[PDB]
């Protein structure tokens, strides 16, 4: 029976589960592991019998342990239980979300952040800009992305956006449904203000003069809102 | 836990926190911001002093035992104007804090441990600062080195090959051959050296070899043809090889105007010389360049500070630099339309506003190789006079302004040429290029110049006397200035390329040799304190220099600090 | 009319133009191999009547006064 290391992994897990079930049975509040296992182990058999579906087990797993079954803290700990089992249609990932609940007051590593708010991008004079997606597909722009160089579909005043990024939480972004129109918030790029890459429009220092070029290239490259070439005077490098 | 009076304490250990020192005879007031000592445990050397066996000197030192201690030193560096013990080991700043003997002292880190092997150097009462770094040196004559050294300048970056015309006009050591010579010559001197190449060439090939040949960068000089082509070419190669580039704008405006030059720089990093104008460049604008981000603004030297005789002086100089023979017509027209009392004036102010970042010299080419540091300070004292303290100033002192004018010839030039890692400021880890300044003579006459953690030259008296104090007391070379010793205490900078290709072995250099780095990634914002950007204009007519809108112009002076009070000549 | 030429004057000296000033300079052809390279990056080749076309074209786009115009410029494979 050519046993794949994957299979052994499970055969092990399974019994990790059996112990678990066998313990509460004898009336004992299950802990982190014990819960996790149990939950997991279940799905594995359920997938075996080939009855329940993934969508289902994903849910039914939330009905395996009552808040009075596990130890105080366990509930909060298991944010979720991921486990792949082999269904007649093939292996699948059953992700069981929050299988138990806060029937207790204890929460390991709980957070006591001090109320109040943090101000993103301190003193950074923002600016609003109309932005409509004139394309058939959606477009998500990011925090520190040179807005000016966004997809050649977001129609807006590139000129007003040169050297700036969506004034938002570092990391996140903004979505544009084909057609959708909005007014984004965008502050200037800090640091040395050295734009390099993206759509190859700048690749230099954010200068009011470098700008001329970007605006020119975007025109030729087709980005909506990229003004026009009012008799452009070429430079010796661009 | 007895207690003593500051009166005493200071004369014993030197100005401590809250205390203020007057820089030389200038109205510039420095204030000790912090102090790392432990009142009662401070280090003192002498007769029955503290630094003695089993006492302040551990008989069980740390396996880091310091080579030399500069006790109770008032540190004036862009990183703060504080108090503490400075430790040296293996030609470097090993530690900056308390230090002494952990066996008998409360807060001594093995970083600053004193042992049988560590020499003692008193520093209480003095002001220790990093060596200056003049970066606009015209290697016209080997005699400048020593002079500049006596100033408080440990590092000299420039180009040239001796009293030859090409050198008298521009700081450029052309070609790899001439490069060899100077690098080989450099061996002779006591002063870190780095050479620049002829950026003036639209031949990429020819442009790359000089760097592979030891050059730490390029130089685009008017006399050689500062054209947008050359300018562009030089710039690009400079990028590829991560090396700095200096420029002397196209005055005659033959190829174009600053508009064009700036357009050529294409936003790339560029260290501009005599930006102001008198030193040379795109008349009249140019100085306006010092307001752009990608630019590394630098001020020449003579046009600083601004005195009644400045303008009256320059009229000549031009002749003895651009071969502007005093006669020809075309010559006797622009040379006059370049020494604008306008641009000259704003300079000082621009220097105060952080508009300018570096203070060169241009040794023997419209600049005093021995007056960089001095002027930088005068110019400061002056500005304070006319404008008073600064808005950013805090407390009853000029610390902030100090730290501004200081990093103009220390940390800012070092960064300008990718060597801020080794030298340029009194920070642990860097090369021990230090200079002790006796408050009264600050900014003009230093006590001693220690190179690479060992005394290279200092004030010395009658060599025959019973003590070193008695006259004649001038500067005398010190041990780390001789023998093989010099080799160990100096650094001749070059490029990675060369460094990797083994330029050291190649040319049999015995001197220490490090490569310059991080030169293309920097911008104006990378200039300590003097990191202010601001769109400036210059009226083609009146020639008046405007910034952000307002007008900037300093008033000419009729007398300056740090002058006749100290030198018989 | 000035392509490939230099102010016929004493080797070294020059000519000055005050903002506004108008004059008629003297300019002979460049000798030697007539290999223009550098300056404003307009030629960077051999002074040819054909290389000229390009210079004249570039100067047009770059904005140099007097640089005629682009009468439907036929681009080449190298420029
Ligand atoms: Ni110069
Ligand atoms: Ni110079």
């Amino acid at each position: 029976m050519k046993l794949t290391p994957k299979e052994l992994d499970k055969l092990m897990l399974h019994y990790a589960g059996e112990l678990a079930k066998k313990r509460k049975e004898k009336g004992i509040k299950l802990n982190y592991v014990e819960a996790v296992a149990l939950i997991s182990a279940h799905i594995m058999e359920e997938a075996r019998a080939g009855k329940k579906t993934a969508a289902e087990l994903m849910q039914e797993g939330r009905t395996l342990l009552k808040p009075d079954d596990v130890m105080d803290g366990v509930a909060s700990m298991i944010h979720e239980v991921g486990i792949e089992a082999m269904f007649p249609d093939g292996t699948k990932l059953v992700t069981v979300h929050t299988p138990i609940e806060a029937n207790g007051k204890l929460v390991p590593g709980e957070l006591f952040l001090k109320n109040e708010d943090i101000t993103i991008n301190e003193g950074k004079k923002a600016v609003s800009v109309k932005v409509k997606n004139v394309g058939d597909r959606p477009v998500q722009i990011g925090s520190h992305f040179h807005f000016f160089e966004v997809n050649r579909c977001l129609d807006f005043d590139r000129e007003k956006t040169f050297g700036k990024r969506l004034d938002i939480a570092a990391g996140t972004a903004v979505r544009f449904e084909p057609g959708e129109e909005k007014s984004v918030e965008l502050i200037d790029i800090g640091g040395n203000r050295r734009i390099f890459g993206f759509n190859a429009l700048v690749d230099r220092q954010a200068d009011n003069e470098s700008k001329k070029i970007a605006l020119h290239r975007a025109k030729e490259r087709g980005f909506h809102g990229a003004k026009s070439d009012d008799n452009y005077v070429k430079t010796i490098k661009e | 836990m007895k207690k003593i009076s500051r009166k005493e304490y200071v004369s014993m250990y030197g100005p401590t926190t809250g205390d203020k020192v007057r820089l030389g005879d200038t109205d510039l007031i420095a204030e000790v911001e912090h102090d790392y000592t432990i009142y009662g445990e401070e280090l003192k050397f002498g007769g029955g002093k503290t630094l003695r066996e089993g006492m302040s000197q551990s008989n069980n030192p740390s396996k880091e035992e310091l080579d030399l201690i500069i006790t109770n030193a008032l540190i004036v560096d862009y990183t703060g104007i504080y108090k503490a013990d400075i430790g040296i080991k293996d030609g470097k700043i090993a530690g900056i804090g308390k230090g002494g003997n952990k066996d008998m002292q409360d807060g001594v880190k093995n970083n600053l441990s004193v042992g049988p092997a560590t020499e003692a150097l008193a520093g209480e009462g003095l002001i220790v600062t990093a060596g200056g770094i003049d970066t606009h040196i015209h290697f016209i004559s080997p005699q400048q080195i020593p002079t500049a050294f006596a100033s408080g300048v440990t590092t000299m970056i420039g180009g040239g090959t001796g009293p030859a015309d090409g050198t008298n006009a521009t700081t450029i050591t052309p070609g790899r051959r001439n490069l060899k010579w100077m690098l080989r010559a450099a061996e002779e001197y006591s002063m870190n050296l780095g050479f620049l190449a002829k950026g003036n060439a639209s031949n990429d090939a020819s442009l790359a070899d000089q760097i592979e040949a030891g050059a730490i960068g390029f130089k685009i000089h008017e006399d050689w043809g500062t054209t947008p082509s050359a300018i562009n070419h030089a710039l690009d190669v400079a990028d590829k090889y991560d090396v700095q580039v200096a420029i002397h704008t196209d005055t005659l405006n033959e190829a174009g105007c600053v508009e064009d030059t700036m357009a050529a720089i294409a936003g790339r990093t560029m260290h501009t010389f005599h930006t102001e104008g008198a030193g040379g460049g795109h008349a009249p604008d140019i100085i306006k360049v010092a307001g752009e981000h990608n630019i590394l603004p630098a001020s020449t030297n003579p046009t600083i500070p601004f005195t009644v005789n400045t303008e009256a002086e320059h009229m000549d100089m031009l002749m003895v630099c651009h071969h502007l023979d005093k006669s020809i017509k075309e010559d006797v027209q622009f040379a006059d339309s370049r020494i604008r009392p306008q641009t000259i004036a704003a300079e000082d102010t621009l220097h105060d506003m952080g508009a300018f970042s570096i203070t060169s010299s241009d040794s023997q080419a419209m600049g005093r190789v021995g007056e960089v540091i001095t002027r930088t300070w005068q110019t400061a004292d002056k500005n304070k006079k006319e404008f008073g303290r600064l808005k950013e100033e805090k407390g009853d002192n000029d610390n902030f302004r100090i730290k501004r004018y200081l990093s103009k010839y220390t940390i800012n030039p070092a960064i300008a040429h990718g060597i801020s890692e080794y030298v340029g400021s009194v920070e642990v880890g860097k090369v021990a290029d230090l200079v002790l300044w006796s408050p009264a003579f600050f900014g003009v006459k230093p006590n001693m110049i220690i190179k690479g953690g060992f005394i290279a030259l200092s004030q010395m008296g009658d060599a025959n006397a019973s003590i070193p104090t008695p006259q004649p007391v001038y500067y005398r070379e010190m041990f780390a200035h001789h023998g093989k010793a010099k080799y160990d205490a100096n650094i001749t900078f070059v490029s990675q390329a060369a460094y990797d290709k083994g330029i050291k072995e190649e040319l049999g250099l015995e001197r220490q040799v490090l490569p310059v780095k991080n030169c293309r990634n920097v911008t104006k914002k990378d200039m300590q304190f003097n990191n202010t950007t601001a769109h400036i204009e210059v009226n083609p007519e009146t020639y008046h220099v405007f910034v952000d809108g307002k007008e900037v112009t300093s008033k000419p002076a009729n007398k300056v600090s740090l002058a006749q009070l100290f030198s018989i000549f």
